[PDB]
RNA sequence: ACGGACACAU
RNA sequence: AGUAGUAACAAGAGCAAUGUGUCCGUCUCUGCU
């Protein structure tokens, strides 16, 4: 009842050394004296186990084995022996005693293993009922990123889950801190009701709860899906040259499917506009695309996902549009106006150079969901007017932080205090608009006194909010008011009817241009579930790193066919649909200026004989997959958007993107070998070149018998029969003549 | 035909077969005998690279200290220690300018961590030099001896349990004119061995109280014990490592915590990242460096190491760095963080074991210790040791040698990283305004430096500028271990980048094998190591299946658990054969019970009990996972909790004995501490789960808990009033004893 | 420090610093670099713990005797199959030893094998056995407190190793170790059933890998080393005071699937009170051979070779009567050497992970599994050797066996010379690769790199062979650029 | 949280 | 003698740092087909 431990403490206190230790050691010093060890350290346990298992008794167990396991086997083995001491509570045990217990010990009716290790049985249930597709062989472009190896609880973070575990298992030891969430409280009451009358040790209960509730992450090289059920089978699903198609056993997660529907929508939308019919291609790809081995159009008829590119895929089919987008989890529904996106290089509050994406153009908003409402008048970097509503008085105060992050003026971008790294510890680019969100939730005093005040007229139906938390009726902040009733429901939460056209601009029965394809967010996220665009319009796995390698891999094996199309009737070659998903990597204003340069380079390779570089026709060819312009400008590199970072591709020589390797006789793209082009080096390696400059011929290396040096942009005022020395790029000079 | 493996490098690139250059299947080189020669070598070299500095005698320790700081600038390419304090301050000022708010954020995190760090953080270490014993001890043992000696001498600030009060006691103990410590002495006695009939020496260790002087205590408090690093790959000759005592370790902890907070937020630091995160960071650095370049630019990468990194660093430079990083901070914090460079500027190095001397007439050998080597006549050494002893004699004090320059191996890794990052940070193109600029990444001494320039001579001028700035701050680039090539391939700490990081599987080969804990733990480790190398180190699927088979073969040998139908015979073949014959479902027996191997590629992440659970016999499952398992430890709630683990989770017996050495007198205290910590956990259940905090003694905590537990049990009706009165009177008897 | 402002101090000290502090880039051209300078002296001698290509087995096919599987019972069963014994004579002396002691050791061992009972044969401690096992050779360890009176206390010597010249025997050993035998040496344990298609692909590739890798001679050396180091560790820990006899056993399966137990000779353990990890236990190795040591005498420097018998040898035409020699030496091993010898089967990983990676690299390019093209289409497409006709190209299974033999010989001849040489010559290999990529390599001290390489080439025959291999690869690379 | 193993740098 | 290699073992006290990352866990015998 608790009498035995106080009698034992009396017995120990009657010893003098024990009493001095128990009276002089504090609870903090007990952590030090608990790990006190005065013997020699045991090293090398592998070697020690190798030779200790040759002995008869390598195992030390408690003395109760003398009552549970006999001293003699049926075969005559000795199972345990008493130690060299006399009153030791410890015996030396043979592994034959372990085998005796496993074959002839007491059978128990109560086993605890499927409950304590329920996580691993969940894993085995996911594997056993899983399905295997084929194996495809291609160059896997893995990217090292942080993923979840244990998903944890959705309502908890790791520290909140550890505090829930302490409140459940050891409730009288939690100390000063309380549980600061209602989710913590519901999980705590549920786990306390679940774990009543448990004869398991509390530490094993705590570790079982940590396997259930605590989210663990690791940096792993992932090629495909990144949800926690595709990460446990990462050794099975991917390798260096192969992909095993695997669907785990069981029902998928909802928030995982909601995310990967958006990523698959944006790929099909961005692929479609560089087709000659952007609607007929989007319908051809939506009906064949599958997510976690489930078709797309059956997901697009039951999902409440409110996103811009999802709405193109539904308005093409016929599913009704719930027109809104989501920042922070709230429905940010537009009303009126129109904008367009184009990024820029702006400065932030912590003196860091940031590449933000700001929506330039007027947009009227009705932002409302589940706790409040807001009618945000807003244009270009200007929170003009927001009559914000609510239900409780405090829930308006947190949503006040929500709208003022989305505003992005020249006030909130320079009213940031603290340390807000938009990169991570691996120099990985975090998206900026959600980093100001999680920062201003608790640091809000810089967003209330830098925002200032604006004068208003005493009209009824309007309240106010001050910087210092005062509800007011004379003054308030700039562009933010407070209403009472707000805007009612069943107009944001109605899925309205719309119609689509050939170029995917989505307009309703009145004619509101609700979605244009130019308003699609051109980001490449990594999906939680795999996506099989089983179509002849895409490649095997999408991704900007994969579109680069697979396009050049296809030109290299089809080079015997494509070189003949290049030699005669070349405009049939440029119009290939294999070349079309490569154009999603080029920015929009750069497409016609690159094909006009490239085809002008390609025509000078034809009118000048002997200047046939098959390694440079390959490199420039998927930049001609567009109707050209007549803009006679000079380029030394072509930029390519991959994960936000514009990779350059040099017209002359290797790069980090297109590297030809003379040693292996191969073209290396992004570190992936994409095959030997033709192996025609002896016909190649010429002197005169024609596909580097526009209207100019490189004539060998540098020579100063013609005058000074120029650069690539300063060749505009030249004449006939005039040669020069030009910095061509990558630290070298060539003799260059503007021809006839 | 003579067979040459290296000719495979004709066809395969060297990075794609780099695993054939690591001979990591044989044993690594170990050191035999003493480490005194490598200690003397490093003392001689540290004073050789600084020899043109100033010599002074310390007023407190009496040692000869060499000051190379602001010394004469070097005139050749030898390793130099003449770091210029103004250039170090300029580089740290430039690091603060390029990162505004970095030093203040890192100092604030260190200030918050100083106030909440306990003394027992210092028990996180491995083998620590114990100044009370003049010997290495484990870290918790060394801290307990230091706290015991301090509180015996009247330094009771560390009774609060915070680390900073222990550090105040460390600084206050230097004023003590006579320290009184407890030392381990021995008592020898000539007995006759009973099993070989040879007269041996019985060593019996006891405790003894001695009186240290003030200078002897100060020399011991600045003493770094030294030894040779064993099992080091890649080197022909051995080097020495050092361990500091307990008076240095808390200050070194706080300084390295500040420098870790700085290094986390630097994009050019390779610490504290590692693994996939470090490779992601290096690939991001390569891509950003090619992003911050125009097309008329060469780019070259140095694969760099530094010559004698730890010997050419300086604690006075670290003092200037720490004071400039913490500029504008509280002066207690600047004085606390300055203690570790001041203590490393005045350190001595204990020389080691000494040397083994041999007598050919008497046919004997004796170990002459490091403290007796100053009295040995010089004719008794060999030639290299004679030269070492003669040029170290003016540094020798109390068995140690004075070592004022140099830090030691690994003492300040992050602070040295910050210095290298400051030199890397100098090369931004807006700072330099040259025709060149550089960038890169820097670990402890390894760097990858990317120099961009318009011509190859600008690359040379940039390399010269980087090299000479590094020479100004004491950093010496290794000219024989470094090289330069164009950007696209490099090496960083045995990571090989050939347009992307290749796999180096040989590096992981010492982890494939039987680990030696017990049967279940080794099975888990073996499958997990195979799976982790499938994911990260590109272990192919056929080689992973072969690895599973090789692990199961070595496992079945090691625990003598071959299959139940085998023809082999061991000590446990008969009982495993009985268990095999009596079992209906043989496919559910564990491999440690003669069962079949269940593992293939797909189920490598599932433990063996979970994998076989639906195939076990209910008798075998009830015996194997019996909750009355006599091989594991049972926690008392007599009555104990149920077990969860199987019978294969036994513990192997230990052997902490030393040959001919009785040491019961020094092993009493560990048993008494274990008994006190066992009786504490009867009152505080979560002590083994979370470390309990507290400043009250263990006995007061136990009596308070017993009183409130008896009162809550009497309120809840779970005990009677007589039991409550008996518990309260037992507590009053314990308090009557505790008063005396 | 708190009031410091920079005023161009770095540029002032860079103006003041001498111009002899510079990092001048020397352009690297492998066509103009020199070969590594191999040392001179006497030839390198054999130093493996057992005989590799000269060893002889006495075998029993399908052993069914009593107590089968016990090592001394199998050793008696294998000695029963040889009746051509005679009186042993020293035909090649160990020049630093007492060779009559080795003769008496062999006669004592054979006499005690003839009349042993039990499972473990422990030889009596006679004077020749105490000599050959180094008993009494240590000076008596004393404390210095009772040793100050001793007036001739001289420090232990720390001489460097003496340089040896590369001989041709270690290349012959490496050529023999890359060859297929007529037996399976590695018995791989069972696997779970294949459910995934990738497991079918992996099993199909693993069957090719096992068919090439298990009949190799290096796999026999793996199993020999694993058995020897295992039995030596178990004997060294359980029989610390006995002079135990450990037979050198292996167990193979032939091309017909029949079991076979092979005996290579015996090992007599000394006393093993191993406290450090580098503490040496001494043993005597006595190994059967059909190789006359008087041809390559310098290889057998540490051995006393006896002639103990005659054997009918059936050649391709008819039958001769060859002498049977017994190679006897003292050798020694530590616990870490035994530990790393018991795990030589991970050499099988280091080979195969390389070969599979090559198979996988082509599989990323051809977009299909190229396992059966690599093993069935018998193309010669990897340089693995240098004949007098030039560079010889082998199949991928030959590459399997050559890389396997390289890992096995790294494990057998593991030294600090090897560790230093590999880490230092890796830089020169990467520089040659950077030249062949047209990445314009450059050095800062190439002469210092060469002196860092060549100080690691002292006397180990494997290191001298690897340095000669690097010289041959450099000549091949310079000829490919001719 | 603590411990063990392995890798790398010093 | 031998192992070995800058100093040792060849019995008679067994000397394992710092930093980072990854992985696992929670107290008289020798036989690998
Ligand atoms: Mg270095
Ligand atoms: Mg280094």
């Amino acid at each position: 009842s608790g009498m035995e431990r106080i009698k034992e403490l009396m017995e120990m206190v009657k010893n003098s050394r024990m009493r001095e230790i128990l009276t002089t050691t504090s609870v903090d010093h007990m952590a030090v004296i608990k790990k006190y060890t005065s013997g020699r350290q045991e090293k090398n346990p592998a070697l020690r186990m190798k030779w200790m298992m040759a002995m008869k008794y390598p195992i030390s167990a408690s003395s109760r084995i003398r009552e549970m396991i006999p001293e003699k086997d049926e075969d005559g083995n000795t199972l345990w022996t008493n130690t060299k001491d006399a009153g030791s509570n410890r015996v030396l045990v043979s592994p034959n005693a372990v085998t005796w217990w496993n074959r002839a010990g007491p059978v128990s009716d109560v086993v605890h293993y499927p409950r304590v290790y329920k996580m691993y049985f969940d894993r085995l249930e996911r594997l056993t009922h899983g399905t295997f597709g084929p194996v495809k062989f291609y160059n896997q472009v893995k990217v090292r990123k942080r993923v979840d190896i244990n998903p944890g609880h959705k309502d908890l973070t790791s520290r909140e889950a550890q505090e829930v575990i302490m409140e459940v298992v050891f409730p009288n030891e939690v100390g000063a801190r309380t549980l600061s969430s209602d989710a913590q409280l519901t999980i705590t009451k549920e786990k306390k009701e679940e774990l009543k009358n448990c004869k398991i040790s509390p530490i094993m209960v705590a570790y079982m709860l940590e396997r259930e509730l605590v989210r663990r992450t690791r940096f792993l090289p992932i090629a495909g899906a990144t949800s926690s059920t595709y990460v446990e089978v990462l050794h099975l699903t991917q390798g260096t040259c192969w992909e095993q198609q695997y669907t785990p056993g069981g029902e998928a997660e909802n928030d995982d499917l909601d995310q990967t529907l958006i990523i698959a929508s944006r790929n099909i939308v961005r692929r479609s506009i560089v087709a000659i019919d952007p609607l007929a291609s989007l319908l051809s790809m939506c009906h064949t695309t599958s997510i976690s081995s489930e078709p797309l159009v059956e997901i697009l008829r039951s999902n409440p996902t409110d996103e811009q590119a999802v709405n193109i895929c539904k308005a093409a089919l016929g599913i009704r549009i719930n027109n809104s987008f989501s920042f922070g989890g709230y429905n940010f529904k537009r009303v009126k106006g129109s904008s367009q996106r184009t990024e820029k290089a702006v400065l932030t509050g912590n003196l860091q150079t940031l590449t933000m994406t700001i929506f330039e153009g007027y947009e009227e908003f009705n932002v409302s969901g589940k706790r409040a409402s807001a009618v945000l008048k807003k244009g270009a970097q200007r929170l003009i007017q927001a009559i914000i509503g609510g239900r409780t008085l405090e829930d308006i105060l947190n949503l006040m932080i929500t709208l003022m992050v989305f505003s992005q003026e020249e006030k909130m971008l320079k009213a940031v205090r603290g340390d807000l790294n938009f990169v991570n510890r691996a120099n990985q680019r975090l998206n900026p608009m959600y980093q100001l969100l999680r920062h201003f939730q608790k640091d809000s005093s810089t967003l209330l006194k830098n925002w200032g005040t604006e004068e208003i007229d005493p009209i009824m139906g309007i309240a106010g909010i001050m910087p210092d938390g005062t509800i007011n009726k004379t003054q308030t902040l700039m562009g933010v008011r407070l209403s009472q009733g707000g805007v009612d429901e069943y107009s944001f939460n109605e899925r309205i009817r719309v119609n689509i056209d050939k170029y995917l601009r989505v307009r309703n029965e009145k004619g509101e241009l609700l979605i244009s394809p130019e308003e699609v967010s051109e980001a490449q996220g990594q999906e939680k579930l795999p996506i099989n665009y089983n179509s002849s319009l895409m490649w095997e796995v999408n991704g900007p790193e994969s579109i680069l390698t697979n396009t050049y891999h296809w030109i290299i094996k089809n080079w015997e066919l494509l070189k003949t199309q290049w030699m005669t009737d070349p405009t049939v070659l440029y119009n290939r649909i294999e070349f079309e998903p490569f154009q999603t990597l080029i920015p929009k204003g750069n497409r016609a200026i690159y094909s006009g340069f490239t085809r002008t380079l390609f025509q000078q390779m034809r009118d000048v004989e002997g200047t046939f570089d098959s390694i440079q026709i390959i490199k420039l060819l998927p930049f001609s997959a567009h109707p050209p312009s007549l803009g006679r400008t000079q380029f030394s590199s072509f930029t390519l958007n991959i994960r936000g970072a514009p990779l350059r591709l040099l017209i002359r020589g290797n790069s980090q993107v297109f590297n030809y390797n003379q040693m292996e006789n191969v073209i290396i793209v992004l570190g992936k070998s994409v095959g030997s082009p033709e192996r025609s080096i002896l016909t190649e390696s010429s002197s005169i070149e024609s596909a580097v400059l526009r209207g100019f011929l490189i004539l060998g290396k540098a020579n100063s018998k013609y005058g000074p040096v120029l650069t690539i942009g300063e060749l505009d005022k030249l004449g006939r029969g005039e040669k020069a020395n030009v910095l061509i790029g990558q630290g070298d000079t060539v003799l260059v003549m503007k021809r006839k | 035909m003579d067979v040459n493996p290296m000719l495979i490098f004709l066809k395969v690139p060297v990075q794609n077969a780099i695993s054939t250059t690591f001979p990591y299947t044989g044993d690594p080189p170990y050191s035999h005998g003493t480490g005194t020669g490598y200690t003397m070598d490093t003392v001689i070299r540290t004073h050789d690279y600084s020899s043109r500095g100033i010599w002074k005698t310390n007023s407190e320790t009496g040692a000869q200290q060499l000051n190379p700081i602001d010394g004469p600038l070097p005139e050749d390419n030898e390793p130099s220690g003449y770091a210029q304090t103004d250039c170090v301050l300029e580089l740290i000022e430039g690091l603060d300018r390029s990162h505004p708010g970095l030093f203040e954020t890192a100092c604030q995190e260190t200030i918050d961590a100083i106030q909440q760090t306990r003394v027992d953080k210092l028990t996180q270490g491995r083998q620590t030099y114990d100044w009370t014993l003049n010997r290495n001890q484990p870290a918790a043992t060394a801290l307990a001896n230091t706290i015991e000696v301090f509180r015996k001498n009247g330094y009771k600030l560390n009774e609060s349990g915070r680390l900073i009060d222990f550090l105040k006691d460390v600084l206050l103990s230097f004023e003590n004119d006579s320290m009184e410590v407890t030392t381990h002495f021995q008592k020898k006695k000539r007995i006759r061995d009973n099993h070989s009939k040879k007269m041996i020496t019985q060593r019996t260790i006891g405790k003894k109280r001695v009186k240290l002087t003030k200078k002897n205590y100060l020399i011991r408090a600045l003493t770094l014990n030294t030894m040779t690093k064993d099992a080091e790959r890649g080197k022909l000759k051995r080097r020495a490592i050092a361990t500091p005592g307990m008076q240095i370790r808390g200050f070194v902890y706080f300084v390295e915590l500040l420098a870790r907070n700085i290094c986390e937020r630097l994009e050019q630091s390779g610490l504290p990242v590692g693994g996939n995160e470090k490779k992601a960071k290096l690939a991001n650095v390569i891509k950003k460096m090619m992003a911050k370049s125009t097309d008329e630019e060469l780019s070259y990468t140095i694969t760099g190491d530094n010559t004698k990194w730890n010997e050419n660093q300086n604690p006075r430079i670290f003092l200037a760095m720490v004071l400039r990083i913490t500029a504008g901070q509280p002066e207690w914090f600047r004085d606390l963080l300055a203690v570790a460079p001041i203590m490393f500027s005045n350190k001595v190095a204990r020389l080691g074991r000494g040397y083994m001397f041999e007598s050919k007439s008497m046919h004997l050998r004796t170990q002459i210790s490091a403290e007796n080597l100053s009295d040995i006549n010089l004719r008794y050494f060999n030639e290299d040791t004679k030269k070492k002893i003669e040029k170290i004699r003016h540094l020798m004090v109390e068995g140690t040698a004075s070592l004022s320059p140099g830090m030691m191996m690994g003492m300040f890794n992050m602070l040295s990283t910050v210095l290298g990052v400051s030199v890397l940070n100098l090369g931004q193109r807006e700072i330099l305004k040259r025709t060149y600029w550089w960038d890169g990444l820097q670990s402890s001494d390894d760097f990858a430096l990317i120099i961009n320039g318009h011509f190859k001579e600008d690359i040379q001028q940039g390399v010269n500028h980087f090299y000479r700035t590094c020479k100004l701050v004491g950093i010496n680039m290794s000219q024989k271990k470094s090289y330069i090539n164009k950007t696209g391939t490099f090496e960083f700490t045995s990571f090989f980048y050939r347009y992307g990081f290749v796999a180096n599987f040989s590096m992981e080969l010492p982890s494939f094998g039987v680990a030696g804990n017990n049967e279940s733990a080794d099975m888990s480790i073996g499958t997990t190591v195979i799976k982790t190398n499938m994911i990260n180190n590109d272990l192919g699927p056929a080689t992973a299946q072969m690895a599973i088979q090789l692990f199961i073969k070595d496992y079945r040998y090691t625990y003598r658990c071959h299959r139940g139908d085998t023809n082999l015979e061991t000590r446990r073949t008969k009982s495993i054969k009985r268990l095999w014959t009596e079992t209906i479902s043989k496919a559910g027996l564990l491999v440690a019970d003669g069962g079949p191997n269940p593992y293939n590629l797909r189920n490598l992440h599932i433990p063996e009990v979970c994998l076989k659970w639906s195939l076990m016999d209910p008798d075998y499952r009830g015996r194997l996972c019996n909750p009355n398992n006599p091989f594991v430890h049972h926690m008392e709630v007599s009555l104990e909790y149920d077990a969860v683990a199987t019978t294969h989770s036994w513990t192997p017996k230990r052997n902490r004995s030393i040959l001919n050495t009785n040491q019961r007198g020094i092993l009493e205290d560990e048993r008494i501490y274990q008994k006190c910590c066992q009786v504490f956990e009867k009152f505080f259940p979560s002590s083994t789960y979370r470390r309990p905090i507290g400043m009250a003694s263990m006995l007061d905590a136990m009596l308070s808990r017993a009183r409130i537990d008896a009162r809550i049990d009497l309120e809840s009706g779970r005990i009677s009033s007589q039991d409550f009165s008996e518990i309260t009177n037992t507590c009053k008897a314990i308090e009557a004893l505790k008063r005396q | 420090v708190s009031s410091f402002k920079a005023n161009g101090n770095i540029e002032a000290k860079l103006g003041a610093m001498s111009e002899k502090v510079n990092a001048q880039i020397e352009s690297f051209d492998p066509r103009t670099i020199r070969e590594l300078e191999l040392p001179e002296g006497k030839f390198c001698t054999q130093r493996s713990k057992f005989l590799l290509m000269d060893a002889m087995k006495l075998s029993v096919l399908n052993p069914a005797h009593e107590g089968e599987g016990i090592p001394m019972k199998d050793a008696k069963a294998c000695l029963d199959t040889f009746w051509g014994w005679k009186k042993a004579t020293i035909i090649k002396k160990h020049e630093k030893g007492v060779n009559t002691n080795y003769l008496m050791i062999w006669e004592q061992l054979l006499e005690s094998i003839k009349e042993m009972e039990g499972k473990f044969l422990n030889l009596k401690k006679t004077n020749h056995l105490k000599w050959g096992l180094g008993e009494g050779q240590a000076p008596e360890k004393m404390d210095f407190e009772d040793c100050k009176e001793v007036p001739d206390l001289f420090q232990y010597k720390s001489e460097p190793p003496e340089k040896r010249k590369l001989a041709s025997w270690i290349q012959s050993e490496f050529n023999k170790a890359s060859e297929l035998t007529n037996s399976n040496w590695i018995e791989f344990d069972e696997l779970g059933n294949d459910v995934a298609p990738i497991e079918h692909i992996a099993s199909r590739r693993r069957n090719f890998f096992t068919a090439e890798v298990s009949q190799c001679r290096a796999s026999e050396y793996i199993m020999k080393a694993v058995y020897i180091n295992t039995a030596l560790l178990n004997s060294s820990c359980t029989a610390m005071e006995e002079y135990q006899v450990i037979p050198i056993i292996t167990k193979c399966r032939d091309t017909s699937g029949q079991r076979r137990t092979n005996l290579y000779g015996f090992i007599i353990k000394g006393r093993s009170h191993l406290r450090n990890d580098t503490d040496v236990v001494n043993f005597i190795s006595l190994e059967f051979s059909l190789t006359d040591p008087r041809n390559e005498i310098h290889k057998w420097e540490k051995y006393c070779v006896l002639e103990i018998g005659d054997m009918e040898i059936r050649t391709s035409i008819s039958t001769i009567m060859k002498p049977v020699y017994l190679y006897v030496r003292t050798n020694g091993t530590s616990k870490i050497k035994m530990k790393w010898g018991m795990e030589m089967r991970r050499c099988l990983l280091q080979s195969l992970q390389q070969v599979e990676s090559m198979i996988e690299a082509e599989s990323a390019v051809k977009e299909k599994d190229m396992t059966e093209p690599f093993f069935r289409n018998r193309e010669n497409d990897w340089p693995i050797g240098e004949s007098p006709q030039g560079i010889e190209k082998g199949t991928i299974g030959k590459v399997c066996r050559v890389l396997l033999a390289k890992s096995v010989f790294n494990s057998i001849y593991a030294s600090a010379q090897l560790e230093g040489f590999s880490a230092e010559s890796r830089k020169l290999l990467l520089l040659i690769q950077a030249f062949r990529d047209n990445l314009d390599p450059g050095t800062f001290d190439l002469k210092g790199l060469y002196e860092a390489i060549e100080e690691c080439i002292i006397n180990d025959p494997w290191v001298l062979l690897n340095a000669s291999w690097f010289n041959s690869f450099l000549k091949a690379v310079q000829l490919s650029m001719g």
